[PDB]
RNA sequence: CUCGGAGCAGAACCCAACCUCCGAGCAGUACAUGCUAAGACUUCACCAGUCAAAGCGAACUACUAUACUCAAUUGAUCCAAU
C-alpha cells in the first residue's frame, strides 16, 4: 500500500530490459 | 388433542366416537366449504396416549 | 444478422431413455455422434444429432 | 386493485398474482425466477441451477403481495400430502 | 443378553458376536439404540429392525465382495508395510 | 404395460451398447487417422514448388490434388 | 462403590503430531493456487540435485525434516562409484524407503518440475521409493 | 504521503545501471534456489512464517545426552579417500554404473548408519514427534546407545521397534527383547511409557516397563521397579505414541519411591511423568538410547481393560464442530426454499395446538 | 502478507520472466491468509462399554 | 438511446456533462459446460447478475486435471411451437 514502508516491494519491471515495439 | 378431551369429559370413549361425537364435544372444527373432507388422525401424542 | 457460422441440434441418446441435450456444431460439417452422460442410465452412452433447433 | 366491487362492495383479488406466487402461512412468498426457461443454451450449469431455485421474496414485495390479495388466501390449509407443508410454520425465528 | 438369548440360533449367535462386537458390553449384552425420531414407537421399531437385520446378516452368509471404503484403503496400506517391517529370528 | 416396455426397451438398446461404442471409437480414431494423412499430404505440395513463391504459390496445390 | 480405574476424562487428548493426520482429519494446507508448489499435503519428499550430490528429503509441510537420505553420507558413499548418476539416485530411492517404513511415513506427495519428472534419474528413484513400500500419493482429507 | 522502508528493500543491490551486462537467471530452477533461500531469511515486513510458524523458544535447547564421541578427522579422511579410489579402481564397477545395474547393499548401509549419522537421524526424529517436548520439556539428547527392542511374535517371528512404525497391542502383548551394546560393569535403566494413553489426566502418562540397575545388557538380570503391562490404547483415541527409553548410570540407584507392586493393575499408580521422574535422578543417570513406535486399539485392548485392569471399556468418537448458519432473519429473500430446513430441528410434521 | 513469487513451470508467461531476471533478483507479492481459529474436532466419551 | 475497458475519479467503495479515448451484439475447445449443497458477493431499489467448500457421480496415480478459454459477446412477462 502506498502509505505503508513496504510499498513497491512487488515492483519488477524496473529490473528487465524495455521490450516495447 | 384427543386423549385431552377424553380426560375433561368432552368425549364419552365408552361409546363409538365419530365426526359428529367430535364436533358436539367442540374438538374439531369442519368447514365443508371449505374443501374440508373430514377429519385425519395424526400421530403427535402417541407416546402418552 | 446475416453473418451465419454454426447452429444448435438437438442430441438424442441412443440407450432410449428419451433423454436430449442441446449442443453447438458447424453448420458444414457432418451429423454429430458424441459420448455423453445420460442420467436415466447414469452413464455415458452415445448420442446421435436428431434434429436442428435454430442457427446459432 | 377493485377495493369495492360494484355487486358487493368487497375487496378483490389481483388474479395475476395468485398464477405466479405461492403464500406461505407464515407469510413469506416464494416464486421462480425470471428467464429460468429462457435460452437455456446460452446459459452455465451453475447459473442454470440458481434459475431453477424456489425463493423467497423481500418485506415490500411481501406486504405488496399481501395487499393484492384477499384473506382468503391467507387462510391455514390442509391439503393431503402438500409439499409445502412444513414450510408454513417458522423455526427458532428470533425477534 | 446375546448368548443366553435361546430364540436366536448357536451358529447365528456365535457370528453375531463377532461381527458387533463393538455393541457387546462387558456384561454380555448387545446394546442397541435409536435417537432418530420423537416417538418412542419408532425409535423401538429402528431398534427392533436393527436385531432383525443383524439375524439376517449371520444366517445370509453373504460372499460378495463389498467395496472397500476410503478409510479402509489407508489401512490396508499401512497393515502391508507392517508385515513387511516384520522378521524372523537368526537362529529359530 | 407401459413402465415394463419402456424398461425392456432400455435394456434391449443398452446390450447393444458396449458394441456400439467400440465401433464409433474405432472409427473415431480412423477419422483422426485419416485427417494426418491429408496434413502431411500438403506439406509435400509446397515442397515441390521448391521455395519458387509468388503468386503461383495457391493454384500449383490445385494441379496436384485434381491429379490424386 | 465406583471403581478408581474407571475415572475417565469426558474429553480425550492426544498429543501425538500425527494422530490427527493419520486419522485423514488433520487440515491440509490448501491455496496457494497461483504459486508453485502446492501446500495441500502432510509430507512431501523432495529431492535435492547438487553438482556432486543427491539428496532426498521427507518433511511435514511445517518445515520439519522427517528421514533423509544423502550421497553425502558415508554409509551410502561408501559402496557407490558415483554419487551423482543414475545409480545414486535409485539407491537414495532405496535407502530413503526402508527409512520411510521405518519412522511410520507410508504416504507422501511428490512435486517435480516437467522436466525432473521426465527424467530418468527420477524415474528410477520413484520406483524405487513405490517398490520399498511408500505410496507416493496421499490420502484424501475427510470433511465430514 | 509516504512512509520510508523499516529496513533494506527487496533487490536494491541489484545495480540498475549495468542491466544488460548483468548475469540472467536463464533458467526456472536457478530462480526457484534463490528464491527459497529469500524466503527463509528473516524480514521486517509480515511474513507467513509468523502467522503459521511454531513459536520456538529463542534460547537453545539444553543438551542432556552423552558427550560425544572424539574422532580424528586426519585420519578418517585418509581411510575413506583410500576406500573410494580402491572402489573407484575396480573396472566392473565402473561399468556396472555406467549400464544402471549396479545397487546398494542395505542391510550394510544401515550398519554403518547406525554408527555414524543414525543417532542424530534418531534425534531429529523423535523431536519431529514430539518426544523431547513431552518426555524432558523441550530438553534434548543425542540417542548415542543404538537399543533394539523388538516384540516376538509367534515362535519364529519378530516385530521390531524402530521410530515410529506401527505395532499393534496385540503384538505387544508380552515385554519385548532389549538388546544393546553395554560395557561390563556399567548400570542402566530402561522404562517405557505412554505419551497419549492417559485417560483422566491431559498432561500425564502411563508407566508401562521400568527396569532398573540392569548390569550391562543383561535386561533379564535388572530389578522389576514396574512390571510390564501391555498398550491399551482406546478404541476411537487414535494412534498413541510408547517410547523406549535407556538411561545409562553412573551409580547404583535408590528406585524405593519408583517401585511399583507386582501386579499393578491400578492406573492412579502407573501415573507417571518422565520429566519428574529424570529430574530427581539427573545427577546420577543420563539418557542413552531411544526407541518408539505408534500403536492404535484393537481387539485384545478389550481383554486389557475387562480383565486385567478390571473396569468398562473406554470408547471415544471425534466430534467435529457444530456447522455455521447466520442469523435466521424474518424475510430472507432471495435465499432458496431450503433456507428454512437449515433451521429445522426436527424432520417429522408438526401440529401446534391441533 | 508479502511472500516470495514461484510461478508454476507450466505458466509459460510468468516463467519467461524470471528467467530474464538479474541473478540475486527475487518477485514478492501480496498474500492473503486465513489463519484457522478452531480445530478439527475432539474426542468425546461416547460410551463405557 | 443497451453492454464492456481506460482517463476525468492519483490511495476502500461510489461519482456527472451533446466530456476525453478504445471496444462488444462473437469465436474456439469440450460433450460429467453432470447432480447436489455450506458460506458469501452484487453495479447503489427490484429484476437480473457473480464466486463457491463439503457431498454424489465421474476423471485420475504424465495433463498449473475439479464451476472450460474469453472483457463486453446481450432481451423480462404473456404468448407461440414441441
Ligand atoms: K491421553
Ligand atoms: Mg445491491
Ligand atoms: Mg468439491
Amino acid at each position: 500500500y502506498k502509505t505503508k514502508p513496504t510499498h513497491g516491494i512487488g515492483k519488477y519491471k524496473h529490473l528487465i530490459k524495455a521490450e516495447e515495439p | 388433542r384427543l386423549q385431552y378431551l377424553i380426560d375433561l369429559g368432552r368425549v364419552d370413549p365408552s361409546q363409538p366416537i365419530d365426526l359428529t361425537q367430535l364436533v358436539n364435544g367442540r374438538g374439531v372444527t369442519i368447514q365443508p366449504l371449505k374443501r374440508d373432507y373430514g377429519v385425519q388422525l395424526v400421530e403427535e401424542g402417541a407416546d402418552t396416549f | 444478422k446475416s453473418k451465419s457460422k454454426n447452429i444448435l441440434v438437438r442430441m438424442v441418446s441412443e440407450a432410449g431413455t428419451g433423454f436430449c441435450f442441446n449442443t453447438k456444431r458447424n453448420r458444414l460439417r457432418e451429423k454429430l455422434t458424441l459420448l455423453h452422460y445420460d442420467p436415466v442410465v447414469k452413464q455415458r452412452v452415445l448420442f446421435v444429432e436428431k434434429k436442428k433447433i435454430r442457427s446459432l | 386493485l377493485t377495493y369495492f366491487s360494484a355487486r358487493k362492495g368487497k375487496r378483490k383479488t389481483v388474479k395475476a398474482v395468485i398464477d405466479r406466487f405461492l403464500r406461505l402461512h407464515c407469510g413469506l412468498w416464494v416464486r421462480r425466477k425470471a428467464g429460468y426457461k429462457k435460452k437455456l443454451w446460452k446459459k452455465t450449469p451453475a447459473r442454470k441451477k440458481r434459475l431453477r431455485e424456489f425463493v423467497f421474496c423481500n418485506k415490500t414485495q411481501s406486504k405488496l403481495l399481501d395487499k393484492m390479495t384477499t384473506s382468503f388466501w391467507k387462510r391455514r390449509n390442509w391439503y393431503v400430502d402438500d409439499p409445502y407443508q412444513k414450510y408454513h410454520d417458522r423455526t427458532n425465528l428470533k425477534v | 443378553h446375546l448368548a443366553t438369548a435361546e430364540w436366536i440360533a448357536e451358529p447365528v449367535r456365535q457370528k453375531i458376536a463377532i461381527t458387533h462386537k463393538n455393541k457387546i458390553n462387558r456384561l454380555g449384552e448387545l446394546i442397541l439404540t435409536s435417537e432418530s425420531s420423537r416417538y418412542q414407537f419408532r425409535n423401538l421399531a429402528d431398534c427392533l429392525q436393527k436385531i432383525r437385520d443383524m439375524i439376517t446378516e449371520a444366517s445370509q452368509t453373504p460372499k460378495e465382495p463389498t467395496k472397500e471404503d476410503v478409510k479402509l484403503h489407508r489401512i490396508r496400506i499401512e497393515n502391508m508395510n507392517r508385515e513387511r517391517l516384520r522378521q524372523k529370528r537368526i537362529h529359530s | 404395460q407401459k413402465r415394463r416396455e419402456r424398461e425392456q426397451h432400455i435394456a434391449e438398446c443398452m446390450a447393444k451398447m458396449p458394441q456400439m461404442i467400440v465401433n464409433w471409437q474405432q472409427q473415431q480414431r480412423e477419422n483422426w487417422e485419416k485427417a494426418q494423412a491429408d496434413k502431411e499430404r500438403r506439406a509435400r505440395l509446397q515442397a515441390e514448388a521448391q521455395e519458387l513463391l509468388g503468386y503461383q504459390v495457391d493454384p500449383r496445390s490445385a494441379r496436384f490434388q485434381e491429379l490424386l | 462403590d465406583p471403581v478408581e480405574n474407571e475415572a475417565v476424562a469426558p474429553e480425550f487428548t492426544n498429543r501425538n503430531p500425527r494422530n490427527l493426520e493419520l486419522l485423514s482429519v488433520a487440515r491440509k494446507e490448501r491455496g496457494w493456487r497461483t504459486v508453485f508448489p502446492s501446500r495441500e499435503f502432510w509430507h512431501r519428499l523432495r529431492v535435492i540435485r547438487t553438482q556432486h550430490h543427491v539428496e532426498a528429503l521427507v518433511e511435514h509441510q511445517n518445515g520439519k525434516v522427517v528421514v533423509s537420505a544423502s550421497t553425502r553420507e558415508w554409509a551410502i558413499k561408501k559402496h557407490l562409484y558415483s554419487t551423482r548418476n543414475v545409480v545414486a539416485c535409485e539407491s537414495i530411492g532405496r535407502v530413503l524407503a526402508q527409512r520411510c517404513l521405518e519412522a511410520g511415513i507410508n504416504f507422501m506427495v511428490y512435486q517435480p518440475t516437467p522436466w525432473e519428472a521426465a527424467s530418468d534419474s527420477m524415474k528410477r528413484l520413484q520406483s524405487a521409493m513405490t517398490e520399498g513400500g511408500v505410496v507416493l500419493r496421499e490420502p484424501q482429507r475427510i470433511y465430514e | 504521503r509516504r512512509t520510508p522502508p523499516l529496513g533494506p528493500m527487496p533487490n536494491s543491490d541489484i545495480d540498475l545501471s549495468n542491466l544488460e551486462r548483468l548475469e540472467k537467471y536463464r533458467s526456472f530452477d536457478r530462480y526457484r534456489r534463490r528464491a527459497e533461500q529469500e524466503a527463509q531469511a528473516p524480514h521486517w515486513w509480515r511474513t507467513y512464517r509468523e502467522y503459521f510458524g511454531e513459536k520456538t523458544d529463542p534460547k537453545e535447547k539444553i543438551d542432556i545426552g552423552l558427550p560425544p564421541p572424539k574422532v580424528s578427522r586426519t585420519q578418517q579422511l585418509l581411510e575413506r579417500k583410500q576406500a573410494i579410489q580402491e572402489l573407484r579402481a575396480n573396472v566392473e564397477e565402473e561399468r556396472a554404473a555406467r549400464l544402471r545395474t549396479a545397487s546398494v547393499p542395505l542391510d550394510a548401509v544401515r550398519a554403518e548408519w547406525e554408527r555414524t549419522c543414525g543417532p542424530y537421524h534418531k534425534q531429529r526424529l523423535a523431536e519431529y514427534y514430539g518426544l523431547y517436548r513431552d518426555l524432558f520439556h523441550g530438553a534434548t539428547f543425542v540417542p548415542r546407545v543404538p537399543l533394539h527392542v523388538a516384540y516376538a511374535v509367534g515362535e519364529d517371528d519378530l516385530m521390531p521397534v524402530y521410530c515410529g512404525n506401527e505395532v499393534t497391542p496385540t503384538e505387544a502383548a508380552q515385554a519385548p527383547e532389549v538388546t544393546y551394546e553395554a560395557e561390563e560393569g556399567s548400570l542402566w535403566t530402561l522404562l517405557l511409557t505412554s505419551l497419549d494413553g492417559h485417560l483422566l489426566e491431559p498432561d500425564a502418562e502411563y508407566l508401562h516397563w521400568l527396569l532398573t540397575n540392569i548390569p550391562g545388557n543383561r535386561v533379564a538380570e535388572g530389578q522389576v521397579t514396574c512390571p510390564y503391562l501391555p498398550p491399551f490404547p482406546a478404541r476411537g483415541s487414535g494412534i498413541h505414541r510408547l517410547a523406549f527409553l535407556l538411561f545409562k548410570q553412573d551409580q547404583p540407584i535408590d528406585f524405593s519411591e519408583d517401585a511399583r507392586p507386582s501386579p499393578c493393575y491400578q492406573l492412579a499408580q502407573r501415573t507417571f511423568r518422565t520429566f519428574d521422574f529424570y529430574k530427581k535422578h539427573q545427577e546420577t543417570m543420563t539418557p542413552a538410547g531411544l526407541s518408539f513406535f505408534q500403536c492404535r486399539w484393537d481387539d485384545s485392548v478389550t481383554y486389557i481393560f475387562h480383565q486385567l485392569l478390571d473396569m468398562r471399556e473406554p470408547v471415544f468418537e471425534f466430534v467435529r464442530p457444530p456447522p455455521y448458519h447466520p442469523k435466521q432473519k424474518r424475510f430472507p429473500h432471495r435465499q432458496p426454499l431450503r433456507y428454512l430446513d437449515r433451521y429445522r430441528d426436527s424432520h417429522e410434521p408438526t401440529y401446534g395446538i391441533y | 502478507t508479502k511472500e516470495v513469487y514461484v510461478p508454476h513451470p507450466r505458466n509459460t508467461e510468468a516463467v519467461d520472466l524470471i528467467t530474464r531476471l538479474p541473478k540475486g533478483a527475487v518477485l514478492y507479492k501480496t498474500f492473503v491468509h486465513v489463519v484457522p481459529a478452531k480445530p478439527e474436532g475432539t474426542f468425546k466419551l461416547v460410551a463405557m462399554l
